[PDB]
């Protein structure tokens, strides 16, 4: 594809009792978190990487 | 004439005419040799084919539809 | 269950179940495949010296012809030219066939299958009579050619007088006719053998007579006999051969091709190579990297977008030089300069080892994309090799940073160097067996076999790889047959599934007659197409209705009829 | 670049002229090994703007057994070809009085120009190739046997020597690359000379159906 070809492969999850996949963004703002600098914190521990 | 089948005798219509003969003459048939002793109906079938006198006609159907008629004793005896 | 009714009809042709001729002769050759044997023919190895140093019988030396032949033949030999003239025909009907067995048989080989033997027969009727190897003989010479030739005018399996009927009979008998000639000769049995005149009807009376009883029968089930002769050598099949690169062998490589399923685990084709670059390694390299596919990303080390407002802002430090280089030779300014750079840098490493060097590429990354992107670069002279890009600025009188990573993300593996694009790793190597040789006839007269370099690879594209230059088309293939089939023919798939499952069978020391492959790959490819073995193969043939009712859709097709 | 489209017109063009010798055709003997330096003096150099303009190489011949049935042969100068481009050689078969012809597509036809071809049935035939199909001969190479076609009187002999009907007989369709090679049409038969190893030749027939 000529679209995601430069923005690369997306993470997905597959929850229960649901049809269609969900990117996890999603899943993590359901919980609270909004902001993108407390998700990113529990999923990157160290941000000199 | 035009015969355009082998002279040889095969190795199939050897074994269905020696069974033929033989249950021909187990059903009181009358013999054609000068057997000496012999009781076994197949034994005595056996040595007629080698004096070459069973009154059979062998009938090969070409796959044409077409067909030609051997007498047994025409045929060269394969054994 | 495919081949159940296949057999021999009372005119010695070879006829499915609804009369479809399948082989004008059993085996093409009208033999049942129980009274044969191997032999050898010991007339195409030899050199164009020994073969006339053997084969010859010359008559003008008076001692030798003393020491062989009596005192009443070596008189009449002498004195005679009708006798001279026919003994020096029969050596120009020798030397016609020694050519064609090179021409018959390629290799070089000498070991064939063939009805009775002729060596032991030699053997016994020396020792019925009691042939005393010591003395000289009493065989004529001319007696022995015409005998040869009247036994050969009596050993008919096409009879009939009419041309088409007369040739077919002479293609039919012709490799035993050849064998016979070589081996009875007039030179051969009056120093070797040695064998009398009585000691020659009886060899000639018995040659016909074990001849006439390996024709086959009219009426054996040579379908079914062909299918379990076979499968049985299937068992002893390697399940899988991984101790042996990669090749698939064994009962999955049979029923790939017992079906002709798209996918082979391993498609590859091997490639000969024509001129003297079949002999030095370096022209063998050059054509393989040639040939190979090679992308972008392979010879790139890291890419780097960068932000140059002015193409002499030069944000990294040491690119200056040559850029402004160009820059004091400015072209291309047409509409602005765009504020955005992508520069790439590669590996020389990678570069040289395909024999690249970045002006191809500046061109071809030009000349092929468009003219939307602009390439300046470096010389090589300098260590690293680096050539930056940007946007053709036309466009600047959807966000252009995005479409620069999406074109970046695209090129390095869009890219298309060199080769051809689906065959993607091509090995190199010189066989040591006399497989893949090349064997030539010396102008003496000899097979010598010669090392030469051949190509695999892994992946098939064979139209293309045929085309090439320096590429040799005869004798390249592909182990896949429905390529061959598009590509080559219907008789070139015949041939090279015989091939196959010859290669197969043989790779463990084993051995299977001829005739079971031959009627087995004549069977498979009989009504034009590639039908295969299986469910949905045997389905749509001019067959009944009651048999198609003993395959898991009796009510269905048999409400149709 | 120009030396490999040098090279490949002068490929493609020494098939086709044995092409045309097999199928009967008359044609001399020293384009038959035509080198590719005689043929670079005589058609032009090169072909990017050049004499060579994939015109000046169209070839019409004449039979041997008779002067008056000729072929041609177009080479198209756009890739893919249209409909009265087709119709525009049409008319210069109409013009010239010749059925037999040819047509060398460079990379390809539209589904609109395969419509327009089949059409002409009892009258101006056509072949449509490809200009990669061309680049090699087929026939020979080492697995692919001597095909030869033969006369309808002779075909009428073989069905009374084996006392055939013409259904009985191994088939091939006029679909794969030596049917259209050879020019074959439905109901003519192809006779197969193959060596083998047990007798020595072997001669097989084939009909294209």
């Amino acid at each position: 594809g000529a679209k995601k070809s430069a923005i690369g492969q997306r993470i997905v999850a597959t929850l229960p009792y649901i049809k269609q996949e969900v990117p996890i963004i999603i899943v993590f703002r359901a919980l609270g978190f909004v902001s993108d600098r407390d998700i990113l914190e529990h999923i990157i521990y160290d941000f000199e990487d | 004439q035009k015969r355009i089948t082998t002279p040889y005798m095969t190795k199939y219509e050897r074994a269905r005419v020696l069974g033929t003969r033989a249950l021909q003459i187990a059903m009181c048939a009358p013999v054609m040799v000068e057997l000496e002793g012999e009781t076994d109906p197949l034994l005595i079938a056996m040595k007629e084919l080698k004096a070459r006198k069973i009154p059979i006609i062998i009938r090969r159907y070409l796959p044409d539809g077409s067909y030609e008629d051997w007498g047994v004793d025409e045929l060269i005896i394969s054994d | 269950k495919s081949m159940e009714s296949v057999m021999v009809k009372y005119d010695a042709t070879v006829r499915n179940s609804i009369n479809q001729v399948v082989q004008l002769r059993y085996g093409e050759d009208g033999l049942a495949g129980e009274s044969v044997e191997f032999q050898n023919l010991a007339t195409l190895k030899p050199s164009n010296k020994a073969f006339e140093k053997k084969f010859r019988f010359d008559y003008t030396n008076e001692r030798a012809l003393r020491r062989t032949l009596q005192e009443d033949l070596v008189k009449d030999v002498l004195s005679n030219a009708h006798i001279q003239n026919e003994l020096e025909r029969e050596f120009e009907r020798m030397r016609e066939d020694r050519e064609v067995l090179r021409v018959i048989f390629p290799t070089g080989d000498s070991k064939v299958v063939l009805p009775c033997n002729l060596l032991r027969m030699i053997w016994n009727a020396q020792k019925i009579f009691h042939i005393n190897p010591r003395l000289p003989s009493d065989l004529h010479p001319i007696k022995v050619v015409e005998g040869v030739k009247e036994l050969s005018k009596k050993l008919v399996i096409v009879n009939g007088d009419d041309p088409l009927s007369r040739q077919a009979q002479e293609n039919a008998t012709l490799l035993f006719n050849i064998h016979l000639r070589s081996t009875l000769c007039s030179r051969r049995m009056a120093e070797e053998f040695r064998l009398s005149g009585e000691a020659f009807d009886w060899l000639l009376g018995e040659i016909e007579s074990k001849f006439n009883q390996a024709i086959a029968h009219p009426g054996e089930m040579v379908g079914a006999l062909a299918a379990q002769s076979l499968g049985e050598p299937a068992t002893q099949m390697t399940l899988n051969t991984f101790h042996y690169k990669n090749v698939t062998l064994g009962v999955p490589r049979l029923k790939e091709l017992i079906n002709i399923s798209k996918k082979p685990k391993t498609p590859s084709l091997t490639v000969f190579l024509l001129g003297q670059s079949a002999r030095d390694a370096e022209r063998a390299k050059d054509i393989l990297c040639r040939l190979e596919h090679t992308t972008l990303r392979k010879v790139t080390a890291n890419t780097a977008i960068y932000y140059d407002p002015n193409p002499q802002s030069t944000v990294v430090a040491e690119d200056q030089e040559w850029v402004n280089v160009y820059y004091e030779m400015p072209d291309f300014d047409v509409a602005r300069i765009s504020p955005w750079l992508l520069r790439v840098e590669l590996d020389r490493k990678h570069m040289t080892d395909r024999k690249l060097t970045m002006e191809q590429i500046a061109e071809k990354i030009n000349a092929g994309f468009g003219d939307d992107l602009n390439c300046i670069f470096n010389d090589d002279n300098a260590e690293k090799l680096v050539l930056r890009i940007r946007i053709m600025n036309s466009d600047e009188n959807m966000d252009d940073d995005v479409f620069l990573r999406c074109i970046e993300s695209n090129m390095l593996t869009d890219m298309t160097l060199q080769g051809i694009e689906q065959i993607s790793k091509v090995y190199m190597h010189l066989p040591q067996t006399d497989n893949k040789k090349k064997i030539i006839i010396t102008e003496d007269g000899e097979f010598k076999a010669l090392q030469e370099w051949i190509l695999e690879t892994d992946g098939v594209s064979l139209m293309r790889v045929l085309s090439e230059k320096d590429v040799d088309p005869v004798r390249t293939t592909s182990n896949d047959i429905v390529e061959i089939f598009t590509v080559l023919g219907i008789e070139a798939v015949r041939k090279a599934l015989e091939r196959e499952l010859y290669h197969v069978i043989s790779f463990d020391g084993s051995y299977v007659n001829y005739r079971h492959l031959a009627l087995l790959c004549d069977t498979m490819t009989c009504r034009g197409h590639l039908m295969a073995i299986t469910r949905h193969g045997v389905n749509r043939q001019d067959t009944g209705p009651l048999m198609k009712c003993s395959f898991e859709e009796t009510v269905d097709v048999l409400m149709e009829a | 670049d120009d030396e490999e489209e040098t090279y490949r017109l002068w490929k493609i063009r020494k098939t086709i002229m044995q092409l045309c010798h097999d199928r009967g055709y008359l044609v001399t003997q020293d384009e038959l090994d035509q080198t590719l330096e005689e043929f670079k003096a005589q058609f032009g150099d090169k072909p990017s703007e050049g004499r060579p303009r994939r015109t000046d190489l169209t070839v019409l011949v004449a039979h041997n057994d008779d002067p008056t049935d000729q072929m041609f042969v177009f080479f198209p100068e756009e890739p893919k070809v249209g409909i009265k481009t087709i119709k525009v050689y049409c008319q210069r078969m109409q013009e010239e009085n010749i059925t037999r012809a040819l047509i060398v597509v460079q990379q390809g036809m539209t589904p609109s120009a395969k419509q327009s071809l089949v059409d002409m049935a009892p009258k101006y035939i056509l072949e449509q190739f490809l200009q990669q199909e061309l680049l090699i001969n087929i026939t020979e190479h080492e697995l692919v046997p001597e095909h030869v076609v033969m006369t309808k009187e002779e075909v009428t002999e073989l069905l009374a020597r084996y006392k055939l009907r013409e259904n009985q007989l191994p088939r091939i369709q006029a679909g794969d690359p030596v049917a259209r090679y050879f020019g074959i049409k439905r109901g003519q038969v192809v006779k197969i000379i193959r060596p083998s190893e047990t007798a020595g030749r072997y001669i097989t027939y084939r009909l294209v159906q």
